[PDB]
């Protein structure tokens, strides 16, 4: 309505100085919170009790991941590829010369902060354990074969622990078609789909800078072509956890695969 | 036919039209035809309301079409939103459903509160059917009312109500009261002669509604139905279309705030939206779901319950009202138009004074004996309570010893009737007194000899002498008395007394009372012996030389509660005006008595009478009040009366019509008033329909005063509208307390949101616990303000002023969206980021994330601290940040119900617990948010979640921040109540 013109000024410095004075307080709240909070460790991680495990190549339709190629039409499954190619693009050698050869298999307690720029130290993994089905020496990663290689990868939590019976292995296997297919033929890279246990615990972008995290391959031989199949792909550790129906990725992945011919 | 022509025919000339006879009535055949031809002889009532079309209405209004505008634009989001395909889209139709429910469950709790109003109205109405005594064939027997055709040959006696619209043909001492139509509170004389042309001022005519006292007339039916003077009176004022009421229209003028906000903030985010980038359909539909966020879903029903409890709080008291709104007219109501006769005054004949031992004494006049009685302890008053007593045929219909005096009916005339209950009511069982001193003769009166006298045997035999007593008016009486009672003594009627009598005789006419002279004389026992054959005829006994008691006399006097009633409306601002169709006498007399003409005040003809200066050159400033009758009042103007009515502050209209009523009103409230008229009868229902809150008496009233009204007094105690003041404008107050309240909630509501489009932060609060808050947990306490007590002596305030002073005003809502609105969602914000920040976001990050965290095909998504989260666990995060924000809004709602307790007292002098409702409210707020949270499931059936009890007390620090602002604006308004500070932070 703007009926006092001069007097907004006043009501405008007041609104104006009213909410200087409140943004103030709001920035001493994170201003503080932000100390409060360590660099290193979640205060909480309360979401997290069991861990996210995702798969590629990650090919969504409606309702979830349903990976649909043909060997023959190599359109199908070049895009599968690069995807797979430009994936391991950060686990070459070259561009992982910023970690370290890792031997002690059981676990890594990094008790001391031992690397340049208070950093600690992070395991190597290059793409050479997943050793049918890196870059080389097929660059198709069986999906040309007709018997395709899909890595499986653990989410990651500071200081989490899955385990100390066995290392935690990656058991895929065909869902709900055994009437007349056998089951589902798989050998992973490395051999009995295990993780190595020395990656864990996770200590975070500020502790390990150049953490990667470890891979196992499923190369399926068994799969029927031309039909519509479901797989399932479960980790298996005692701090594990795979089925809860809120979330379908803790622990597991599930995707339809046709693979056309 | 027509109504000018019916009382101007001979009988020749009427008996011709109708086919009638004048001595014998209509034939059974052909009367029976006619009323085939124009239906029973009753009022059609007000028809066609059919059930589901009652229902309809409950669902427009300010605040309804405001939130159908919203779910109307809340589908078309949704359709927008399918279009370009989106999931979740369940918020628009859980949305826009939630506020298609509110509106729908507000219009059945109106709905069933009127239907309870009507029924407890109709359990209060006459249901007996009048009748008539009917001639035809030359047969007088008894029919219903409603069995009456025009044409008809019809009688009245005492007692009996005119059954139709009658001409009279012959009448035998037929008064008759019309106060129904007009306002004239004495008895009208009824003859068959033309008085007039205007067949209302006319004697011949007898009118469809009213009440035969005394007297006998035969006479014609000419006019039936809706066609009579009182069928006409009510199809005009159904034909009056009310006005809005004036919460109605505050509630409107809110909402041209709340749209006129949401327009001009949504408009301004959407020019925004579109530079950020963002297709114009998106940018439209934030502009979208903001002037949605700017609607309150659930304040449409705290404001309803708000009216029902005040509706409630009335009708304990026997004040029903029909609609919820008019809880509030009464508050800032500014001029009362009042009725006189029924409504203000009893309609009822009591003594009143009383001439007798040389002094006028006054009587009580109250139904619930609550004045003050006169002296009653004279040799003179025991004879004159003798004769008034003995000389009296009237008598109390039986089984009544429940009923009080007042509200028994009586058989017998008007002035009889009066001196029954008189008798009854300080002599005390008067028609028993009356039996024990036999009645041996007896004249009722007549113009022969111009009294009523009747001689009796004493009440002990070994006095066997007689008593003749006798009365009539009072020159009547005097011309026949020798001897005047006075101190114990009989003294002779010197020329003293003859003057004291005629000073008293006059200073008791002047009041417009009816007065009589009562007188005795006891006939020797040795002319009268036991057994004496006395003679009407001839006169054998005295009927001069007889010995004066007094004079007696009697007025239509105030309801008991109301003058009192009047003071208190007055004191408390409003002004009152009396509209009466009696004559200008008597009008001033009540006016004077109840507290409309101040004891004290003058017309301009009453200046004249002691300036002895023509009333021409009396002043007109210096009147104060002012009677102007009927008849003055049609010369006058629009301009005329404006000029009279800001001159003249009481002022009074006597010979007022029901159409004058209407025009009195129109006056008034075309110069900005909100006026309430109050009535009984059918000349109110125009006026009463006019009015901005029409206010007709439960008992005394007729069914168009009753109909046309509001509002209804069941008891007919006019002191209802005193407390009707006090409720009306308490609840607009604990209004603005309410919706204050509700408000401050929109703006941590919609910053959220702002956010999430503006800068792309997860999004912090979900529309399903928006719901939850609005329609869940703040409800409960908003109503709580309904029960706060007046900060003021609320009763010693003016009406609030129509133009200044509104229910929702610019700074009260500034006030609430930008400075207590804004203090609330940086409490979100706070505890929000720090739980993102906590559990692994830092704000930083938290910008621009939105496109990665809300994306489903991201099921690894790494924090400030790199663990990857996948989206369900994520989702459980943003339902978290929801649930956050949330108990982020109900810690500062606590400290926003305890700070609009009060509008400018500290709420250390009211205190923290006076409303008991209101901590019920907050412990009821408290306990529903732990319920939503830490009860199993919650995470998935809405968005709640177990919180870290850490973040509960996160916002505290802002509460309380909350409760010390508006305490050091409210410490600084009232200490320091300058200009600066007075209007910019108030509301
Ligand atoms: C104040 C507020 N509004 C919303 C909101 C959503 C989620 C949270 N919201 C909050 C906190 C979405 O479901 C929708 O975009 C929804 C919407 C509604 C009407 C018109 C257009 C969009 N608006
Ligand atoms: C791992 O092996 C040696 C240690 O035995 C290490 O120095 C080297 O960097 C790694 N091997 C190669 C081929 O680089
Ligand atoms: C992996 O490759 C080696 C040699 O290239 C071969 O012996 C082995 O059978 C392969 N695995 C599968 C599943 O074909
Ligand atoms: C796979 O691709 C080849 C080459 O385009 C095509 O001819 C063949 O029919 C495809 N198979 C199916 C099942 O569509
Ligand atoms: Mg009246
Ligand atoms: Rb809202
Ligand atoms: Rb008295
Ligand atoms: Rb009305």
């Amino acid at each position: 309505l703007g009926r006092t013109l001069s007097r907004w000024v006043w009501i405008s410095l007041y609104y104006v100085a009213f909410y200087v004075v409140m943004s103030g307080i709001f920035a001493l709240c994170i201003y503080v919170l932000m100390r409060t909070i360590d660099p290193y460790t979640p205060d909480y991680q309360d979401q997290l009790k069991s861990p996210g495990v995702t798969l590629r190549p990650d090919v969504y339709g409606e309702k979830g991941l349903d990976i649909s190629y043909n060997v023959s039409d190599s359109t199908t499954w070049a895009g599968l590829a690069h995807t797979l190619h430009r994936f391991l693009a950060g686990y070459s050698p070259a561009a992982q010369e910023g970690s370290i050869n890792c031997t002690s298999e059981k676990y890594f307690f990094q008790e001391s902060f031992l690397a340049p720029n208070h950093t600690k130290f992070s395991c190597k993994f290059t793409a050479d354990m997943l050793q049918n089905c890196s870059g080389r020496p097929d660059p198709t990663f069986g999906f040309a074969e007709g018997k395709p290689c899909f890595i499986i990868k653990m989410n990651r939590i500071v200081k989490f622990l899955p385990g100390n019976s066995t290392a935690p292995r990656v058991d895929c296997a065909f869902l709900d078609q055994p009437r007349d297919g056998p089951p589902l033929q798989v050998e992973y890279f490395p051999a009995n789909g295990t993780y190595s246990l020395h990656y864990f615990p996770y200590y975070g972008k500020k502790a390990q800078p150049h953490y990667s995290n470890p891979l196992v391959a499923a190369k399926l031989l068994n799969v029927p072509r031309n039909r519509d199949v479901v797989i399932v792909c479960k980790i298996l550790a005692e701090h594990v956890s795979f089925d809860n129906p809120h979330d379908p990725y803790e622990g597991k992945v599930e995707f339809k695969l046709k693979i056309q011919k | 036919g027509m109504e000018i022509n019916d009382h101007q025919l001979s009988v020749a000339e009427l008996e011709q039209k109708y086919q009638t006879s004048a001595t014998k009535g209509l034939s059974a055949s052909l009367a029976a035809e006619l009323l085939l031809r124009d239906g029973p002889n009753a009022l059609r009532p007000p028809r066609g309301t059919p059930e589901y079309v009652k229902f309809a209405r409950q669902l427009a209004g300010g605040l309804q079409c405001l939130m159908w505008v919203a779910a109307a634009i809340c589908l078309i989001a949704f359709a927008i939103q399918a279009s370009e395909g989106d999931l979740t889209t369940d918020d628009n139709l859980y949305l826009a459903l939630a506020l298609i429910a509110v509106v729908v469950v507000t219009g059945c709790f109106g709905y069933y509160q009127e239907f309870k109003s009507t029924n407890i109205i109709a359990s209060f109405k006459n249901l007996v059917p009048q009748q008539a005594t009917v001639i035809r064939d030359g047969d007088k027997f008894q029919i219903n009312a409603d069995q009456l055709v025009v044409g008809d040959l019809v009688e009245m006696k005492g007692g009996d109500r005119v059954p139709a619209d009658i001409r009279i043909l012959q009448a035998q001492g037929c008064k008759v009261d019309n106060s129904s139509l007009t306002g004239e509170s004495e008895p009208q004389t009824r003859s068959p002669e033309c008085t007039h042309e205007s067949p209302l001022e006319t004697r011949n005519i007898a009118f469809f509604s009213t009440m035969c006292l005394e007297g006998t007339a035969q006479g014609l039916v000419v006019n039936t139905g809706d066609r009579t003077i009182i069928g006409r009176i009510a199809s005009l004022a159904s034909g009056v279309e009310n006005e809005k009421t004036p919460i109605a229209i505050e509630i409107e003028h809110f909402v041209d705030i709340i749209a006129g906000l949401a327009i001009l903030f949504g408009a301004t985010f959407f020019i925004v939206a579109m530079c950020i980038g963002y297709t114009f359909l998106r940018a439209m539909v934030f502009f979208m779901a903001i002037v949605v966020a700017n609607v309150p879903e659930g304040l449409l029903a705290t404001v309803t319950v708000c009216l029902s409890l005040t509706a409630k709080r009335l009708a304990s008291k026997n004040c029903v009202v029909k609609n919820l709104e008019a809880v509030e007219t009464l508050g800032s109501t500014s001029v009362i138009c009042s009725d006189k006769t029924g409504t203000l005054t009893q309609n009822r004949m009591t003594v009143s004074h009383l001439w007798f031992d040389n002094h006028i004494h006054s009587a009580d006049t109250t139904e619930d004996q609550s004045g003050q009685t006169f002296d009653q302890s004279s040799e003179t008053w025991r004879a004159l309570c003798r004769v008034l007593t003995l000389c009296n045929r009237a008598a109390f219909k039986s089984g009544q010893d429940a009923v009080p005096v007042p509200k028994r009916i009586v058989i017998g005339d008007a002035s009889e009737t009066a001196l029954l209950k008189f008798s009854e009511l300080t002599l005390g069982n008067a028609m028993g007194y009356r039996e024990r001193f036999p009645k041996v003769c007896e004249i009722p009166f007549n113009s022969t000899n111009k009294f009523q006298l009747s001689i009796h045997t004493l009440e002990d035999p070994r006095d066997p002498r007689h008593v003749l007593v006798m009365k009539g008016a009072p020159e009547r009486v005097l011309e026949r008395c020798s001897s005047i009672l006075i101190k114990g003594q009989e003294l002779p009627l010197d020329e003293q007394w003859r003057e004291a009598f005629q000073t008293a005789y006059l200073s008791l006419g002047g009041l417009g009372e009816r007065v009589l002279g009562f007188c005795q004389l006891y006939l020797s026992e040795k002319d009268y012996p036991p057994g004496y054959a006395f003679d009407v005829e001839a006169m054998n006994f005295p009927t001069s030389g007889l010995c004066f008691a007094g004079l007696v006399s009697m007025i239509d006097p105030p309801r008991a509660t109301v003058p009192d009633a009047v003071l208190k409306c007055r004191t408390a601002g409003i002004r009152v005006i009396m509209v009466t169709g009696d004559h200008p006498i008597t009008a001033k007399a009540i006016a004077a008595s109840v507290g409309i003409i101040s004891e004290g005040s003058e017309t301009v003809e009453d200046i004249a009478a002691r300036l002895r200066v023509p009333v021409d050159q009396v002043n007109r400033k210096d009147a104060r009040a002012c009677v102007i009758n009927g008849m003055q009042l049609k010369d006058m103007d629009p301009s005329e009366l404006v000029e009279a009515l800001r001159t003249h502050p009481e002022m009074v209209f006597a010979r007022t019509s029901p159409q004058q009523k209407l025009v009195i009103v129109e006056s008034c409230q075309r110069l900005g008033a909100i006026v309430a008229v109050t009535g009984d009868g059918v000349n109110d229902s125009p006026a009463l329909k006019k009015a901005d809150i029409g206010v007709a008496m439960g008992i005394a009233g007729s069914d168009a005063a009753k109909n046309a009204a509001d509002m209804i007094l069941l008891d007919d105690n006019f002191a209802s509208i005193v407390t009707g003041v006090e409720q009306g404008r308490l609840i607009f107050d604990n209004l603005k307390k309410s919706i204050a309240y509700t408000l401050t909630s929109n703006i941590p509501e919609l910053t959220p949101y702002l956010i999430y489009i503006t800068v792309s932060v997860p999004l912090p609060l979900g529309c399903i616990t928006i719901l939850f808050i609005d329609l869940c947990t703040d409800i409960f306490p908003s109503v709580s303000l309904a029960y706060e007590k007046a900060e003021s002596d609320i009763m010693h305030l003016r009406p609030r002023n129509p133009k200044r002073d509104r229910l929702v005003n610019e700074p009260l809502a500034a006030y609430s969206y930008f400075q207590i609105g804004a203090i609330q969602s940086f409490a979100g914000f706070t505890d929000y980021f720090t739980a993102m920040a906590q559990e692994g976001w830092f704000p930083l990050l938290c910008v621009g994330l939105r496109p990665q965290w809300e994306n489903h095909h991201l099921q690894d998504l790494q924090d400030s601290y790199g663990q990857e989260w996948t989206f369900g666990q994520r989702l459980y995060q943003q339902y978290t940040c929801y649930t956050v924000f949330f108990i982020s809004i109900e810690m500062c709602q606590i400290a926003d119900v305890l700070i609009r307790k009060t509008r400018r007292l500290s709420a250390f002098q009211q205190g923290f617990f006076r409303n008991r409702i209101l901590v019920i409210a907050i412990v009821f707020q408290v306990c529903i948010g732990c319920f939503l949270c830490y009860c199993p499931g919650m995470p998935n059936i809405f968005n709640f979640m177990p919180i870290r009890f850490q973040w509960w007390l996160v916002p505290m620090p802002f509460s309380l921040l909350i409760f010390v602002y508006d305490e050091i604006r409210k410490l600084g308004v009232r200490c320091c109540p300058g200009s600066w500070w007075d209007q910019e932070l108030y509301y």
